[PDB]
């Protein structure tokens, strides 16, 4: 059951993601109903993936420091921090795409936190997005999934069980236990233990 | 009872309750549990002056035998084992009289 | 082809094991694989070829997975079950369809359908599990270069054939010595006849040979010989080699003397059975030999004297016939035999779709034509195609 | 149905796993049914009946449950199982032979005896599990109103028939023009003579016609067609339709001309073959029709010309077969066939009690009479004693 | 009768209703009906009979009640209410039978068999639910003296006579005056034929009438009048009253004369029709009378005034005809129609269980018979076993 399920609760959880995909290209930022504007991949299709579980253990940063000097686009994939930054500014200064070079300096992924736009109403510099024409896009995307929506009918359930029991553990407190005399006590022969007497 | 879960709680509770571990209890249960070799000993007399209801319950001890064999090849963990044994019978031997 | 094998085997546990009332741990370990399967096809996209009339069909898998946490499985979970099991196993039938009705000259063996090259990609390698079934055992053994065999009850090794030939023979064909035989299937009929029986031959025998080639060498073969062809044992008007005339056999059957059938391998005698009839086993052969000879009884009761004159006109022409039936063999190569399905199966799918004639069959599967010309790569799609129709007659 | 599958499957793999020495982890699952199905029994009281001279049988179940304590299985445990699984056993047999010898015509399709009617209710139900076999798979199926596939090796489809067809006649019976055949199981024989050898015949072309209609459709069909009919090749005195008098049959074989193989469905032609002998495949049908063709051979040799003069007397008649041999085959319906013997099975139990004859099936199941008028409640409780007598092959 | 309807009819909308994934909202009421049927049921214990070959079966009815607790229902759901509805509807349908197949002389309305006898009781009147059907509202309106009615499309009213009666007749039968009438189902074709065509008759108007008495009134009647009696157009040869010979009629067909149906209730004329035909409306009635006269056509052609002659022989006799056909109408009583299954149903029943006949039914339940003689306590009975036959209708 919890191998089964684990995909699942991983990905429900607010303070992981599922990795960042690094496209150099200019991507529009996905229209989510729980967002507003975001930088989310719903999956990492058409990106060569590096798994970052993988480049802790082994210590060879040579592939990653290859492709991220030369602008290779890739996919970093393992559970990672996120920054949630609601500011209009910040996507217009392109600070999700400067978070990847302390991988090459300090030859770590364990301070790797890539930014999630969160880019609506409640924003402070909203109003770039509305009275301006122009497309909302960023190099960086976050793999990350949008939480279950809740269903009554797919969670009403009817859970059954017993009205009610008594649990025992001691059984044989159940048993009236006696021995005959010892001047009577017989062996497997049906003889007296002790015939001296 | 109705109530409301997410499917993996939902699949969790209804785990555990489709798969509880007690058993029905009776007289002949707790009868059986008695080593059959006492059972058959003229030397004690044992009688059920119990009533179980049928609401009674057990869980049954687990007693598989050694899956380890720590008697093969563990000679300090055998050691212990049958030290252990050892003064629990001793514990239960009787005290010799007259 | 062990992916696609692996979906169908468990579709079809799923469909057999998978009923309302039965302990979960009948079925655990089937959910489990279940469950593993609908994992690694979900969020994945499959085209179903349009060759022939085969319409393009398109698949998603976005399925949830299956209940693991009930005592017994009840009327919602079955019901639960069902709704993905026939998409599944129209997925799969599909697949299986659109690889058998396709062809390569130089890779016949591997996949040919864009679905089943998709299902040989690594990420899918996860839904392969127990490989039971005669036909992927064999394909697993011979990947692996490993000796293997296809056990067949009647098989069909023998090219159609009705044909003669003419040792002595005349334009008005009335003295005529030759032999006569039918290889079809798994038999053998064939009859040498002498028109003179025998009077001016050398000490009165005239020996018959029939040697039948075998395109793929058979083993441990179980086969009937019977010492007559009742094929060749009734009046006949047989057209001639070239069809410009008709002749006339009238046969009158003798017992075929020094009845000697060898089983070759190689050129060499294998197995040899001399005057033997009923239950013979080949066990190892690629070429059947049958040697036998018609014998001028040296005693004639008048009745009998009189059939047989001294010389010409010739009434009554003299025959004798040998029946090879092989019952069973085994084969390292796919053939088609009288249980299985297999080549019927391909035929129909090829029918039903209008599938062109390809590079690599001929046209209509036929059997005949197939067999004769049974090349390195036809035997490999051959045997694919084989492969998938059975994996499709799991579930369709 | 699945119930009484269920238990018979669960006493099978009790007898084939639980054997001295194995693991418990072999039987484990197993084990868990056994003791299920145990548990359910219990406390219930069957009879099984006494129709006919089958002994009415009365069945108590109080068993105790099959231990789950041992890493592997010893001779203690093996004994108290196999007590119980020959019980078991017994009533499963007795079961299915009261079942068997049972029939209606209202609801044939379902249980008519008391105790399989008992073990449809719903606390049985817990019985159930894997349903693998062919024939419980297809009456899962059936009951469903889903697709159903039996395989059948040499289908018994052809209900016997030696007759024949006389298209020219007279009282003499000494120029007669017709056809005679033998349908039977999966073989067609067929044979039309001209006594006068087309001499008459425009262009000298005699056509043959012969319509089988199969009472049941069969798909996927592979099928042997041989150019002659060796039943009607060597002479005969053949009874007149009538039987007032006897009539004189002397063939002399010429090969079939235009020999047309159709099979249709509904009376459209889904598959054609046309002077192909070797091995065909007919994928959906349920008529066959053979055309063929005796055609006067325009060049004769002497011999040839003297067998077939201008007028009468006709001494040689011109005779030209065809035969027909469904190998292999799939119906939705249940067939008797040469691998099975559900057939046997429900016919060995009729007579072995002597069951009256009831209203559904002809005396002594007679397999010509069934086929014969195949009707669809013959087929429901057809397809209820064979799904039975599978159940009940499993265990005797 | 009203508690076995209102079972039928709890059952019925159980089957329609209790279907997976409905709203609870939409079987609430239902589920409340369902749970006081069983709560009312609940450990009674019923016997349908043994008459005839009707099996003896016992009922007993332990059944738990239908919850209320998931939005749509499940496949769960539905599989507990479709176990209890098959073994309730399985026993409505037996009380059914064992009801249809009784009668009784004195109280032919009130119930026959032990187990409606016993739903008759007052502990069961909870059951009683909704009876709108035609066949129930009619009885429970008919048990309250209420005017009420069963309408019929092609009511079978008439009971079947086909005879004749002849006017003017001699030993030699060739100058015959008469009638030929049938009578048969919701059909009157009468004839009336002169053999001299009215030649001596006072005006040349020979009169003809035809009164049919019907067994039960027939009210808002819709009626099809056409002029010509085809069955009495053509030339027969017609046994004499006795049976001692034949007689000869060559019918030549005239234009029917001074026609007048009069549809009578009590005596009194209630419809007339002159000379109309097509579509005609009998309000209520319980006799019709045609009065139809044969006019000698005054002027003729030469071929026509040969077809009359002044004296005998006649060799062409003029005839006219009416044919009548009540296509619906509405019946205080009970009748079998064209377009229900009532009279089929309950003779189907009791020809199936070899029921005796009884002191109130004719034998076989014969419907000419049983509409000859429909006495009050054959219309009592008849409705009854009518009643329990549609209520068995709504289930099997
Ligand atoms: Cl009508
Ligand atoms: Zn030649
Ligand atoms: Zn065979
Ligand atoms: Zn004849
Ligand atoms: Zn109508
Ligand atoms: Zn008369």
């Amino acid at each position: 059951l919890i191998l089964m399920n684990m995909e699942q609760i991983e990905r429900a959880s607010d303070k992981i993601a599922q990795g960042v995909i690094i496209a150099y290209r200019d991507m529009q930022l996905e229209r989510d109903e729980m967002y507003g504007y975001v930088n989310i991949a719903r999956n990492l299709d058409g990106f060569q993936q590096i798994n970052l579980e993988e480049l802790m253990r082994t210590g060879d940063y040579a592939q990653i420091t290859n492709m991220l000097l030369n602008n290779q686009p890739v996919a970093l994939v393992g559970a990672l921090p996120f920054i949630t930054d609601s500011s209009v500014i910040s996507l217009v200064a392109k600070l999700d795409a400067t978070v990847f070079a302390q991988i090459v300096k300090l030859r770590k992924v364990d301070t790797l936190k890539p930014i999630l736009y969160k880019i609506n109403s409640d924003s402070n510099d909203f109003y770039l997005v509305a009275n301006y024409d122009w497309v909302p896009t960023s190099t960086t995307k976050v793999y990350k999934q949008i939480p279950q929506q809740f269903d009554f009918r797919a969670s009403m359930h009817m859970l059954t069980s017993n009205l009610t029991f008594t649990v025992y553990s001691d059984l044989l407190a159940f048993v009236s236990a006696d021995t005959v005399e010892p001047i009577n006590a017989v062996a497997f022969d049906n003889m007296r233990i002790m015939n001296e007497l | 009872y109705p109530s409301i879960l997410h499917p993996i709680d939902h699949a969790f509770n209804e785990y555990f309750l489709q798969h509880q571990l007690v058993e029905p209890l009776n007289n002949d249960i707790i009868f059986n549990y008695i080593p059959e070799r006492i059972r058959n000993d003229v030397n004690y007399i044992l009688n059920m002056d119990r009533n179980l209801p049928s609401t009674a319950r057990y869980i049954r001890p687990n007693l598989l035998q050694d899956r380890l064999n720590l008697h093969d090849n563990f000679e300090s963990l055998w050691d212990t084992i049958t030290t252990s044994n050892y003064i629990l019978a001793r514990s239960v031997v009787p005290d010799l009289k007259e | 082809m062990d992916v696609l094998y692996s979906l169908s085997k468990t579709l079809k546990d799923a469909r057999d094991k998978i009923v309302e009332g039965t302990l979960y741990s009948n079925v655990s370990d089937l959910i489990q694989q279940f469950n593993q399967m609908i994992i690694t096809m979900n969020g994945n996209e499959f085209q179903t070829g349009g060759i022939g009339n085969l319409p393009i069909r398109n698949w998603n898998f976005d399925f949830g997975l299956l209940g693991t946490t009930l005592l017994n499985l009840d009327a919602n979970y079955v019901e639960t079950a069902r709704n993905t099991i026939d998409y599944f196993v129209d997925f799969v039938d599909n697949v299986c369809m659109d690889e058998m009705v396709r062809e390569s000259q130089r890779n016949g063996i591997a996949p040919q359908s864009d679905s089943l090259r998709k299902l040989s990609g690594i990420k899918f390698k996860r839904i392969n599990f127990d490989n039971s079934s005669e036909y992927i055992e064999n394909w697993n053994l011979q990947n692996r270069r490993q000796r293997t065999g296809f056990t067949f009850h009647k098989p069909n090794i023998f090219p159609y054939s009705a044909s003669f030939t003419l040792n002595r023979s005349q334009p008005a064909h009335d003295n005529l010595m030759g032999t006569m035989w039918l290889n079809a299937g798994s038999e053998i009929q064939v009859a040498g006849f002498d028109y003179s029986c025998a009077i001016n031959a050398p000490a009165n025998i005239q020996q018959f040979e029939h040697i039948v080639q075998l395109r793929r060498v058979l083993t441990t073969a179980t086969i009937t010989l019977l010492p007559d062809a009742e094929r060749f044992s009734f009046p006949r008007v047989i057209n001639s080699a070239d069809g410009a005339t008709t002749w006339y056999f009238n046969p009158v059957i003798l017992r075929p003397n020094n009845v000697e059938v060898e089983f070759l391998l190689n050129g060499q005698i294998i197995n040899t059975y001399q005057a033997r009839f009923g239950t013979i086993i080949a066990r190892n052969f690629d070429t059947i030999r049958l040697s036998f000879q018609l014998m001028r009884p040296p005693n004639m009761t008048p009745a009998v004297a009189a059939l047989f004159p001294n010389a010409q006109p010739f009434e009554h022409h003299a025959t004798v016939g040998l029946t090879l039936r092989i019952e069973s063999a085994v084969c390292e190569s796919v053939l088609a035999d009288a249980s299985k399905t297999m080549l019927a199966n391909v035929t129909s799918v090829r029918q039903e779709y209008a599938i062109p004639v390809g590079p690599v069959f001929p046209p209509g599967m036929n059997w005949t034509d197939l067999i004769t010309n049974y090349s390195p790569s036809r035997e490999d799609n051959l045997q694919r195609v084989f492969t998938v129709a059975s994996i499709r007659s799991m579930l369709v």
